[PDB]
């Protein structure tokens, strides 16, 4: 239990510069909307800049942000972790920031 | 100044 990939309240911004430095453009994170009083968000690296997608809740519990939702956070970036994500290339959600634990 | 997210629905608001 953890989040490899979600922040919590952080700034689109925030998302956009860690997702920066990342290197697989796919690289992900998932963010609270810093502006809103808790609007799920997540930002990721297609191709080097940072381009994310609103979360919304199908008022059930489920949550999506593009085209198929699902029923956990987690579960919507494995789901695109192996399906692409525009339909301009094949980009997927990764791990932003952290390195891969253990890097130096 | 919002940059907006892929999905994000249209900025017709």
């Amino acid at each position: 239990g953890s989040h490899p990939w979600f922040f919590g309240k952080i700034p689109r911004a925030k998302a956009e510069e860690m997702l920066s430095k990342q290197r697989h453009d796919g690289a992900f994170l998932i963010r609270e909307s810093e502006s809103a009083p808790g609007d799920f968000s997540l930002s990721v690296k297609f191709g080097n800049d940072v381009q994310h997608f609103k979360v919304l809740r199908d008022g059930a519990g489920k949550y999506f942000l593009w085209v198929v939702k699902f029923n956990s956070l987690n579960e919507l970036v494995d789901y695109h972790r192996s399906t692409s994500v525009s339909r301009n290339q094949q980009i997927f959600l990764r791990d932003i920031e952290q390195v891969p634990q253990q890097p130096t | 100044d919002d940059p907006s997210y892929v999905n994000v629905q249209n900025l017709d608001k």
